[PDB]
């Protein structure tokens, strides 16, 4: 139905300049003002400005006067957002949301893009399979993991069997530390299906653009 | 002998009221709150005030006593004074027309609303009509309803696509033909001014009593019902609510100083016809006092007036009145004050003396407007002129309906826009300060003093002395600077103009000005003898 | 501008229970107010409009009160999917603003906190590191104390925990502590043992392996 697709995320160094998209579909484009909000890390939503598809009819915060520009296309049906003088508190989430004029409601929402403002170089994750023991006592049900050490930034994306199953999947946070994230993930699967079937981990870095796959071993 | 001295006011309280009645017009009740609550709101008393007294009542004032002392025309007055700038009274000639061309049309449009108001449904209450579109959503109707860029209002899209039919018109390229309708209102209307100028100051000082004292009582009735209507304080709020950090602005004065010029009007020979036929014994000074001071109350009570309904209106919506209240001009009265008295309990009667209202706010300042030239040309041309009044009023307002012609059409109202921005504003302030220049430094403001001393018996004070001679034409030469220096990007209707329309309106800025030069050109060419002695013959006033 | 407040950052509330949400606005907003409900990891879903007007899409259960500057948002039945956190944002003035967001922790009964231990694979003992883990899952609440010993003597340097969110299935919090250490400091011991102390037994949780192949 109606959906907002936003484009990925993004590593930029101090100074330079960023442009996010977002594909409108499921509406008539040309209905609703587009919107876009923004999110810091452990922050509230900060609305940046509006935008007339019709006829580029930008309406920006005060805050944002000179900060953000908006712009508009209708022959595809797509709403950008550039970003000049970039630092660390730029560093947040951003969503381009549908609304109407009245009232002013943020219905559709896109599903985010994650920028990342920092000088630091892009470092591919290592991933290590975290496999119980051999001396372990097996019981109703096996604890697994994988470990994800040495990243940047939290871009990061950890599967299980294509997403299947995956309805008992802990996944723990990152945590930042001398430039570099490190993460773990761990799933808590029954003994009648290991070490009998397939069980693989997939660590995706879609800002070094790698995927490393890791099955589990006893 | 003969005819020999001029007529005079069949009473004081006539003239009174009827240049109360020039003074106070549309911009009265919709430019100046709209211009205060933008403006630092209730802050922006304090500039509009200074710049009344020290700007707006010493022309006034001025323009009000030569008036009185000379009992010439516009043209006339210069012959005696300086011959020079005899033009000026010509320059004068051409701005009415540009004024009287866009002018009535907008009464013509109150007028329409009036005629469609007879009916017990109003036509912009619902969308089953002739004019609305698919995108016309009006209430009483389903709930949960939701906006969009699209959509238009019952009000809006009446405005819109019937009594102005600007969708019938690309912009200012092509804009044609007429809507009759509208020539047949406008046709009425000078008409009616036509049976109320004809005879000249005593009709006039007549038909002025109604034109001058309703608006009033219409504004009483609106104010009242404003004020009993729920969430009203909004608007106040928003409209008496002090920005004092929009006072640092440099621009805000500048609105200021020009706001209360253009709803003062001095200088326009219009005060000057109007003061020709009174008693040289009488005052003026009181009158012009309390007189400014109405047309000035007057806006502040009509700013409540206004942003009561407006308060209610966004109190209906939801609040920021801001927004109900972004686009200012016709828009605000004809679509969003309409829309918002139709919502109301027997909403024929405040329709019908709201549009009667507007139309008897607009009647009474035309009849002054083309009194100040009707009187000008009489006294410039008097014998020549005078066999019969009604002739050369017939011509000059029949003059006015071709030259309202062009903004009859469809688009017409964005000309009506493009002449009230680009061609008058300037130009009278330009004569207006050429004016107020030659009567403080070529007549000389001693011998006006002297004038006054002879005319009340006493010399005016410092205070106005020093305000003519220096405050007063730096008043308009700021307006004057600033205007120019920022001449106005300007838009209706979701539709910007062209480049090239500044341009445009320059000529209209020029084709009035032209005149002044050349006359200056016309008589120190003719004028015999050197420049200095020409010259100081053109300086020095009428010997007999 | 418009200051929207919402002076509760955290609200306590349990399955079943009634619980409302304030707002405070700046100003006098008549019924202008907009709910979202932001679930972790996804973008702010629309819930109330209008101070009291549910969006399409929106179960029963959420409702909306309020008129002036003080508003509330009200839920009847609480679900463990409900795990959220609810805005609140004003429609009338420009700019728009929101509210600070309240996160709604959800309140339960203990849970004993199962720990596994995992020794350091070979993949990473080929790089030249070695990292003990030790999984805390499925517990309540999120208060909780790890200790670790590598030889029977308490670690302390080395030693990270990450605590997640609460869980939106069984609303149980779930923590990770790891203990990253070198190949040739993991190739001088054997036993390894990670202990976990919770209010849910005064014993605290012990696991151990040994290197030894296990
Ligand atoms: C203030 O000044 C006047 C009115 O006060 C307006 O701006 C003015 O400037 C231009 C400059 O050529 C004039 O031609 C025009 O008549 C007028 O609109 C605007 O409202 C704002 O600029
Ligand atoms: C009253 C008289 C003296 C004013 C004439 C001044 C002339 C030069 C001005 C007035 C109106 C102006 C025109 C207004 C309309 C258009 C159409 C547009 O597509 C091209 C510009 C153009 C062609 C302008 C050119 C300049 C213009 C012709
Ligand atoms: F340029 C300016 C001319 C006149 C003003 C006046 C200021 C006070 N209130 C009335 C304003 C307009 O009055 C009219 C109405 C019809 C006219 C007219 C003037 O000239 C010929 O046709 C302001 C500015
Ligand atoms: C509604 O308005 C849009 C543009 O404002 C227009 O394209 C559309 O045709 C209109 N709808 C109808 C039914 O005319
Ligand atoms: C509420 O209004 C929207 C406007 O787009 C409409 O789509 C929706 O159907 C309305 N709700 C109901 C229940 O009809
Ligand atoms: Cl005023
Ligand atoms: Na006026």
């Amino acid at each position: 139905e109606v959906q907002l697709q936003q484009s990925g995320p993004e590593l930029v160094k101090p100074g330079a300049s960023v442009k996010i998209s977002c594909k409108a579909s499921g509406y008539t484009f040309t209905d609703y003002y587009m919107n876009w909000v923004k999110q810091s890390h452990g922050k509230s939503l900060e609305w940046i400005g509006n935008i007339n598809p019709n006829n580029g009819g930008t309406s920006y915060n005060q805050k944002f006067k000179g900060k953000a520009t908006l712009t508009v296309d209708k022959s595809s049906t797509t709403a950008y957002m550039e970003l000049r003088s970039l630092t660390s508190e730029d560093s947040a989430v951003y969503y381009c949301t549908r609304s109407p004029v009245r009232p002013y409601y943020f219905d559709y929402w896109g599903q985010g893009t994650t920028l990342t403002v920092s000088s630091a170089k892009t470092t591919p994750p290592s991933v290590y399979p975290l496999a119980p023991g051999c001396g372990d006592t097996t019981g109703s049900s096996v604890t697994l993991g994988c470990l994800v050490k040495g990243y940047f930034p939290e871009s990061v994306t950890v599967t299980w069997n294509s997403g299947s199953l995956s309805s008992s999947v802990h996944t723990f946070p990152a945590l930042l530390q001398s430039g570099l994230y490190t993460m773990s993930s761990s799933v808590t699967v029954p003994s009648s299906t290991w070490p009998s079937q397939t069980v693989t981990c997939s660590v995706a870095h879609p800002a070094s653009s790698t995927t490393v796959d890791k099955k589990l071993e006893p | 002998g003969s005819q020999g001295e001029r007529e005079t006011w069949g009473k004081k309280v006539d003239f009174l009221l009827s240049v109360i009645g020039y003074a106070v017009d549309l911009g009265n009740v919709w430019r100046f709150p709209y211009i205060c609550a933008q403006n630092g709101g209730g802050a922006f008393l304090l500039p509009y005030t200074i710049m009344a007294i020290f700007g707006g009542i010493p022309l006034f004032y001025m323009e009000l006593a030569l008036g009185q002392y000379h009992r010439n025309g516009c043209i006339s007055i210069w012959r005696k004074i300086c011959p020079i700038f005899k033009g000026i009274g010509y320059a004068i000639c051409i701005i009415a027309f540009y004024i009287a061309s866009y002018y009535n049309t907008i009464m013509a449009w109150a007028l329409y609303y009036l005629i469609s108001s007879f009916t017990d449904q109003l036509p912009w209450t619902s969308c089953k009509n002739s004019w609305n579109t698919g995108n016309c959503t009006n209430y009483f109707s389903e709930d949960n309803i939701t906006w969009t860029l699209h959509s238009t209002s019952p009000a809006e899209e009446f405005y819109t696509r019937h009594v102005l039919q600007i969708h019938r018109s690309k912009g200012l390229q092509d804009l044609g033909g007429i809507s009759w309708q509208l020539a047949l209102c406008i046709m009425l209307i000078f008409t009616v001014i036509y049976f109320s100028i004809w005879k000249g100051v005593k009709t006039s000082g007549k038909v002025v009593w109604v034109t001058a004292t309703f608006p009033y009582i219409a504004l009483s009735v609106l104010l009242v019902r404003g004020a009993t209507l729920p969430g009203a304080w909004r608007g106040v709020l928003f409209y008496l609510k002090p920005n004092w950090q929009k006072l640092l602005e440099t621009g805000v004065w500048i609105d200021a100083a020009a706001q209360i010029f253009f709803s003062l009007g001095p200088g326009f020979g219009v005060l000057l016809a109007f003061a020709s036929y009174n008693k040289f014994n009488n005052n003026c000074y009181q009158d012009a006092l309390v007189t400014s001071v109405v047309n000035c109350m007057t806006s502040f009570v009509s700013g409540f007036v206004i942003f009561t309904v407006l308060g209610y209106m966004a109190e209906m919506r939801n609040e920021d009145v801001s927004e109900v209240a972004k686009d200012a001009g016709p828009s605000l009265l004809f679509i969003t004050y309409a829309e918002a008295i139709a919502n109301m309990p027997a909403s024929t009667f405040f329709a019908i003396i709201f549009f009667l209202m507007l139309i008897t706010l607009g009647l009474d300042s035309s009849f002054a407007g083309l009194e100040g030239v009707i009187t000008a040309v009489l006294d410039e041309f008097p014998h020549v002129w005078a066999k019969r009044r009604e002739r050369f009023v017939l011509a000059v307002v029949i003059t006015c309906f071709f030259g309202s012609l062009v903004t009859l059409t469809f688009g017409g109202a964005y000309v009506v826009k493009l002449l009230e921005e680009y061609a008058t504003g300037p130009a009278v302030l330009t004569v207006a300060l050429i004016e107020a220049v030659a009567v403080s430094w070529f007549y000389g403001i001693t011998q006006f003093c002297r004038d006054v001393k002879e005319m009340l018996g006493f010399s005016p004070g410092w205070f106005w002395r020093i305000c003519w001679v220096a405050i007063s034409p730096l008043f308009l030469l700021f307006i004057i600077a600033s205007f120019l220096m920022s001449p106005p990007q300007l838009r209706l209707f979701q539709y910007n103009y062209p480049y090239w329309s500044i341009i445009l309106g320059y000529a209209i800025g020029t084709s009035s000005f032209i005149c002044i030069p050349t006359y200056i050109a016309y008589r120190l060419i003719i004028t015999p003898g050197t420049f200095k002695e020409r010259i100081i013959k053109s300086i020095t006033p009428e010997t007999p | 501008d418009i200051v929207m407040t919402q002076s509760h950052k955290f609200m306590s509330t349990s399955v079943g229970d009634r619980v409302s949400i304030t707002c405070k606005a700046s100003q006098d907003v008549s019924t202008a107010v907009a709910w979202y409900q932001q679930k972790p990891g996804q973008s702010p879903k629309l819930l109330i409009y209008s101070a009291s007007y549910r969006y399409t899409g929106v179960p029963d259960r959420f409702t909306g009160s309020g008129s002036g500057t003080d508003f509330t948002f009200t839920i009847s039945s609480v679900q463990a999917e409900d795990l959220a956190v609810y805005y609140c944002q004003q429609h009338y003035s420009i700019p728009r603003t929101f509210g600070g967001g309240t996160k709604l922790e959800i309140k339960r009964a203990d849970a004993a906190p199962t720990v596994s231990i995992f020794p350091p694979s070979s993949e990473q003992l080929t790089s030249g590191g070695a990292s003990v883990v030790c999984f805390l899952n499925n517990f309540y609440p999120k208060d909780i104390n790890v200790k670790w010993k590598i030889d029977g003597s308490e670690r302390q340097n080395g030693v990270l925990n990450s605590w997640t969110d609460q869980d939106s299935k069984d609303s149980t919090y779930s923590m990770s502590s790891t203990l990253t250490l070198t190949k040739d400091e993991y190739e001088r011991h054997n036993s390894y043992t990670c202990e976990a102390t919770h209010k849910t037994s005064t014993s605290p949780i012990v696991k151990s392996f040994n290197r030894n192949e296990c």
